């Protein structure tokens, strides 16, 4: 069970941690949070009281290190940072417990949503999609565009998510245009799983990160990069067994885990009713089809 | 973006652009079968493929044979369009390839931007238009042709005969929907004007008769005067 730290909260913020979150007065005696599950990826976000605009965040895996946070009054967040000293960490947290100011994760134990969530995420992955290397934890924030939203504008700070783009030449065998264009399989299963991400997971663990950074953070490029996942694999008529599978269960949660008054902004109503009821995978989705039918019936 | 009446003197100017039109690629006699069910038979078609500005028309004369043992042909024949237009940029020079192509029916958009990838310089642009190109197989000529085919077959025409001599293409377009407007509301009617008289008469290379400037006034008044009338007979008014 590891400790994420924080040196101060001079600022009123609501805080983030997978998805939990707690309001945190200003100047509130506050130091972090304790009894973080090891074994998963995390993110651990921010949304100021004063400035709603821009929720921003940091993914980390507490396996890679020492890692604090600490508010910049200059740039105005709460940034952050990893601290390489082993032993100076150790009594800092220790110090922080025994004055009992650090709120606990609070995993409930029959609950594997965030496992569910986070199945096939992976820091490594991470770090490529979002590329700042010096750090071993990676910042997100609401307003980062994607590569191929740069395209249609700073490189440092784009998402680098695989590009999809269905009216492409990647996409589309010369002299099977009707073919790839209405059974997407070639460009799936070859161009993708194959030539690309190398294995479902892999993919998975994009389409995963793509709706979490836009659930937590609003970023519009990850919704419609996970919208983009979802599509390819719904309009293959080939897709192996394990996948439709394993798609359904990772969806499932993820439907499960939206909050409500966000699915009229977040769910997009084309992509979702031909998932469901148009494509070559309209009977392979019957939970998240269910659970997509008793909680938002009205988009469809 | 769309085309409509606002932007509607683009077709004039002096961008290369081509109109297609779907409408009788796919064609069919629904007759009965011996059980008491219903079913088709193909018989050939086209592809109208136009140049307003010069009158040039590509027909492309789509055989039954093309559809021989396809499913979902309605769907098929859209992609058969687009593949035909490409192949037909594909063989022109570059000099002379489109800059836009507009479609007649919204849902040759994705089809023909699929086959024309590989031109990303041209625009393919769909139209508010309510353009009567399906009546291109009234005109005698042009449905002969395609009856007659035994095999895939691409014949030019000038859809315009010699008019451009004497007029510019704005009003040798509007002629030209005028007249198709006219066969595509009466077909009988729009015919039996155009060939009263037998004095005049079609040329060997045309498809319309060779009329005066004054029998073409007389003409395009008596074309008006159809389709405000099967507007009455069709609205009561
Ligand atoms: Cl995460 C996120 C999801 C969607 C948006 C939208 C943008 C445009 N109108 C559809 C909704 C913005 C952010």
């Amino acid at each position: 069970m590891n400790t994420v730290p924080f040196t101060s909260a001079p600022i009123e913020v609501t805080i983030g941690i997978d998805q939990y979150s707690f309001n945190v007065k200003e100047n509130q005696p506050f130091h972090g949070i304790k009894d973080i599950p090891i074994g998963h990826v995390h993110v651990i976000h921010f949304q100021h009281a004063d400035n709603s605009s821009m929720r921003y965040g940091y993914w980390f895996d507490c396996r890679m290190g020492n890692f604090y946070i600490q508010y910049d009054p200059k740039d105005g967040l709460y940034k952050m940072m990893e601290e390489r000293d082993g032993a100076k960490f150790e009594n800092i947290v220790h110090n922080f417990k025994e004055r009992q100011m650090m709120v606990s994760y609070p995993k409930i134990d029959e609950d594997d949503t965030w496992y569910n969530l986070t199945e096939f995420v992976q820091m490594d992955k991470i770090r490529k999609i979002v590329r700042k290397d010096e750090n071993q934890f990676s910042y997100v924030d609401s307003s980062m565009t994607t590569v191929q939203e740069n395209e249609l504008s700073d490189p440092a700070h784009s998402l680098n998510y695989t590009v999809i783009n269905f009216k492409s030449r990647e996409a589309i065998r010369p002299g099977h245009e009707m073919e790839d264009f209405l059974d997407k399989s070639y460009y799936l299963n070859t161009v993708m799983l194959q030539g690309i991400f190398k294995n479902s997971s892999n993919y998975f663990g994009e389409l995963q990160f793509a709706f979490l950074n836009a659930m937590f953070f609003g970023n519009y490029g990850s919704s419609l990069q996970w919208h983009a996942m979802i599509e390819l694999i719904c309009s293959s008529a080939t897709v192996p067994k394990h996948m439709l599978d394993k798609l359904d269960e990772i969806l499932y949660y993820q439907i499960k885990t939206l909050p409500e008054q966000y699915s009229d902004i977040l769910l997009n109503e084309r992509v979702w009713n031909i998932c469901l009821y148009s494509s070559f995978q309209k009977n392979s989705l019957h939970n998240t089809e269910k659970i997509m039918e008793n909680k938002y019936p009205e988009l469809l | 973006g769309a085309m409509n009446s606002s932007n509607y003197a683009e077709l004039f100017n002096n961008d290369i652009k081509l109109f297609v039109d779907d409408t009788n690629v796919y064609r069919v006699t629904v007759h009965k079968t011996f059980e008491g069910n219903v079913a088709t038979k193909a018989i050939n078609g086209c592809i109208f493929t136009l140049n307003p500005k010069t009158g040039h028309l590509f027909l492309k004369i789509i055989h039954t044979s093309v559809w021989a043992g396809q499913k979902r042909l309605s769907q098929l024949a859209k992609w058969k369009t687009a593949e035909e237009v490409s192949a037909l940029v594909r063989s022109l020079p570059k000099e002379e390839q489109p800059k836009q192509i507009i479609v007649t029916r919204k849902a040759m958009l994705d089809p023909l931007e699929v086959h024309m990838l590989d031109f990303p310089n041209i625009a393919i642009r769909p139209t508010e238009l309510r353009l009567p190109f399906s009546a291109a197989m009234s005109i005698d000529k042009l449905s002969d042709v395609v009856m007659k085919a035994t095999e895939p077959q691409m014949v030019l025409f000038n859809i315009y005969d010699d008019w451009l001599d004497r007029i510019s293409s704005y009003t040798a377009f509007s002629r030209l929907t005028l007249l198709l407007r006219a066969l595509k509301t009466n077909e009988e009617s729009a015919k039996m004007i155009l060939l009263s008289d037998p004095t005049i008469t079609i040329k060997s290379y045309h498809l319309w008769p060779s009329f005066t400037d004054e029998q073409w006034i007389t003409i395009e008044s008596q074309m008006r005067d159809l389709i405000l009338t099967e507007y009455g007979r069709k609205y009561n008014v």
